[PDB]
DNA sequence: TGGAGAATCCCGGTGCCGAGGCCGCTCAATTGGTCGTAGACAGCTCTAGCACCGCTTAAACGCACGTACGCGCTGTCCCCCGCGTTTTAACCGCCAAGGGGATTACTCCCTAGTCTCCAGGCACGTGCCAGATATATACATCC
DNA sequence: GGATGTATATATCTGCACGTGCCTGGAGACTAGGGAGTAATCCCCTTGGCGGTTAAAACGCGGGGGACAGCGCGTACGTGCGTTTAAGCGGTGCTAGAGCTGTCTACGACCAATTGAGCGGCCTCGGCACCGGGATTCTCCA
């Protein structure tokens, strides 16, 4: 059982993160929002994951699955196949 | 010694990490990160290696579009400074 | 001779709210709500069946899609409905 | 033949399985429809409906009336969580937006 | 020509209102007309293309309620 | 008498909030739409609840659009909209 | 087994850019392009022959499905390469 | 028999002729499926294959580039309004964004 | 404004692994003929859309006062950036088990297709109940 | 404490719901064939483990700069009132053209034989990642 990976997506990860969206300051209030941002959108992406995952009666989770996911909420993403 | 005046080096980053495509999450703290969202939804479950680097593209690509937003927000606070008004702002305005 | 679920939202409204009625615009807004709703769930089983090299729609992907399109509660209900439906179907 | 009993009368529902299966058949989703893709297809849109007809009729029951506008509508929908989530991307004609104001705004 | 000043600064400001608009700057109407003349501009256009296409000459609201649902700005009242 | 600046457009916003009328003349917005029109196609006829689906989908954009721009204003600690404040929410919204 | 725009998409780059290759992370990236731009087209033109109460789908689908969906100098270009492709393959 | 003449080459294109029209008619789009329906889909693919390749590849030359890598693709689509218009809610893997930094960021 | 330390840009050498080309084959595109039906075209009709007129009246428009409020300036102090040192766990290489995804055979039940037939659903018609309107009183705000 | 917006209550009038005849589409009943369930197999590939190493995270500390509160000021919308104007409602009329029906014919589905283009497998070489050293910005402080 996987408890408090949240703690994963560290503080200078997020300012990485921020670096490439053009952030020359950031406060230290940020990487808890963008952790409950993160845990919210991997939640909706990984909910339709898995209910792909389980229309097709396997046990793996695959990468198309992840794609369809994407592309439900007009996210699509390229390079993964489709 | 030698002392850079305070954002000198945030605007080297930024345009060193613009420069790059690499992805700034390190992949097994965002795998556990994973594993432990999809436990609660089926348990015993298995990932493809392509799955969950496909969810760090997702991610990575979704929180920089959010910063970008955030800045734009916090600018037009005449600020420099992003804080989480500014990330509530631009996610209602979205409409997430 | 256009088609239309009036008489079925009529029947569904005087099932649960028997004293109320209905306007026309409401029903107009109805009617767009049920062919929208509609097209949404046949279109996502339409993809489910697309993805797993099926050429039929079954209660399965009628209900992935279900679980897919609709919110929480929303969806934990149309599924329990549903699935009632379809074993009374059967048992009739 | 038998009596001819329709297949929403069997399966207890109000919504027609058959129009549903001919929507299904002609509209070019797949190749084949199964038996019980309508029944469950045409249970989902009923209960939809209903939930609908229930707030709406809460709705004007609540402006004192006993005929639902599409006001009614409007509030009905934006009033819960999960059909504003459903019902985030529609424009409900004549329906008007709801009462908020912020609080900044106020004296 | 100029149909654009048709619409007026208090209907600007009504549709201010009613999105709960408290003050309202005097650059705002013209601001406001030219988000409104481009969103009509797409409307109309996918609506047109619709119609069109049917080898009409007439704009039904069909083809207005298709162009809107093109969009992502579905309008339940209108036939859809 | 002479009522303070802000109670007659507090009582607006609570006058046009209960109502669902349509706030544009007709015939101003028609004049708009056939004029918009003639640029793709030549001689070309309406009928009238395509003029009127236009109208109440342009009035719903409009005033969303509106919604957004009062958060932006907001935000930067105004009770006054600007044109700044449309053009981020349009900006955010990705329509620009 | 699995196919793919992989040789073509090579025989338009070598047609354009005689001296550049690609990567294989590009190529599928290019594939996924051309896929999804088929899946809108192919969408839309199905949409627009069931509104019109058509059970064939045509050029004129396809040229108003590429005039709704791509932007305006794409669009134009676009409908000319397929009217001119149309008129060579009638022709001969 | 006569010469077996692929439609692409009668067609005077580069994408499969044969291949649209197989994945329009099992993709479950229309009943019938008209003969200049995928030279005409075949034609338009090719011309947005070829406008993204061009840029692509003066994306990869003007960075003293050989082969084409996804950061190209990704400033190809982004540089040009109407791809950025067509591919807007579209991630390109390893893609990256382009450089933008805010003129009120910029020291004076 | 000059200058020192840090960073960035640029050129030559080395290896590696992924792109690019060649070959066998196989399955999927092509070719040729047939057939049924979808759609193009012609005719008609009657429906709704456009054009103009008159009035009356609500709403748009011009203008004046004035007050709140957007915006610029100043202080302050706290919070975050930069840098150094320690810790910690990410990352790479490798090595095994073993679940499970992918493929093949078969076999059966489920659904397309068709003929018949009757009952549900739709267009038409009417008459009656629910809101819209108008006026006086008191409740609720406003200054 | 006085002056206005607005619930609240009563009459009144007009522009959704029930009934019915036709009709057409869903349902009963039967056949045929092929799509998917199920069992078996096998091999990719996912997970778990160990160890070294080193890069990145974490903690601490100094300091500076920017966020935030306060304050003045000049101006630009809010509000109100008189004037103008054209939206809107009702009416008339006329012709485009939307929509329905009928006929015929071209065109796409379908089937069978043929064959060649594309895909998997394999091999090899050059584009490029990396490293090291020097030339050129480049930022900050005297």
């Amino acid at each position: 059982v996987l408890r408090d990976n949240i703690q994963g997506i560290t503080k200078p990860a997020i300012r990485r993160l921020a670096r490439r969206g053009g952030v020359k300051r950031i406060s230290g209030l940020i990487y808890e929002e963008t952790r409950g941002v993160l845990k919210v959108f991997l939640e909706n992406v990984i909910r339709d994951a898995v209910t792909y995952t389980e229309h097709a009666k396997r046990k793996t989770v695959t990468a198309m699955d992840v794609v369809y996911a994407l592309k439900r909420q007009g996210r699509t993403l390229y390079g993964f196949g489709g | 010694p030698h002392r850079y005046r305070p954002g000198t080096v945030a605007l080297r980053e930024i345009r060193r990490y613009q420069k790059s495509t690499e992805l700034l999450i390190r992949k097994l703290p965002f795998q556990r990160l994973v594993r432990e969202i999809a436990q609660d939804f089926k348990t015993d479950l298995r990932f493809q290696s392509s799955a969950v680097m496909a969810l760090q593209e997702a991610s990575e690509a979704y929180l920089v579009g959010l910063f970008e937003d955030t800045n734009l927000c916090a600018i037009h606070a005449k600020r420099v400074t992003i804080m989480p008004k500014d990330i509530q702002l631009a996610r209602r305005i979205r409409g997430e | 001779r256009k088609e239309s679920y009036a008489i079925y939202v009529y029947k569904v409204l005087k099932q649960v709210h028997p004293d109320t009625g209905i306007s026309s615009k409401a029903m107009s807004i109805m009617n767009s709500f049920v062919n929208d709703v509609f097209e949404r769930i046949a279109g996502e089983a339409s993809r489910l069946a697309h993805y797993n090299k099926r050429s039929t729609i079954t209660s399965r992907e009628i209900q992935t899609a279900v679980r897919l399109l609709l919110p929480g509660e929303l969806a934990k209900h149309a599924v329990s409905e549903g699935t009632k439906a379809v074993t009374k179907y059967t048992s009739a | 033949r038998a009596k001819a009993k329709t297949r929403s009368s069997r399966a207890g529902l109000q919504f027609p399985v058959g129009r549903v299966h001919r929507l299904l058949r002609k509209g070019n989703y797949a190749e084949r429809v199964g038996a019980g893709a309508p029944v469950y297809l045409a249970a989902v849109l009923e209960y939809l409906t209903a939930e609908i007809l229930e707030l709406a009729g809460n709705a004007a029951r609540d402006n004192k009336k006993t005929r639902i506008i599409p006001r009614h509508l409007q509030l009905a929908v934006r009033n819960d969580e999960e059909l504003n989530k459903l019902l985030g991307r529609v424009t409900i004609a004549q329906g008007g937006v709801l009462p908020n104001i912020q609080s900044v705004l106020l004296p």
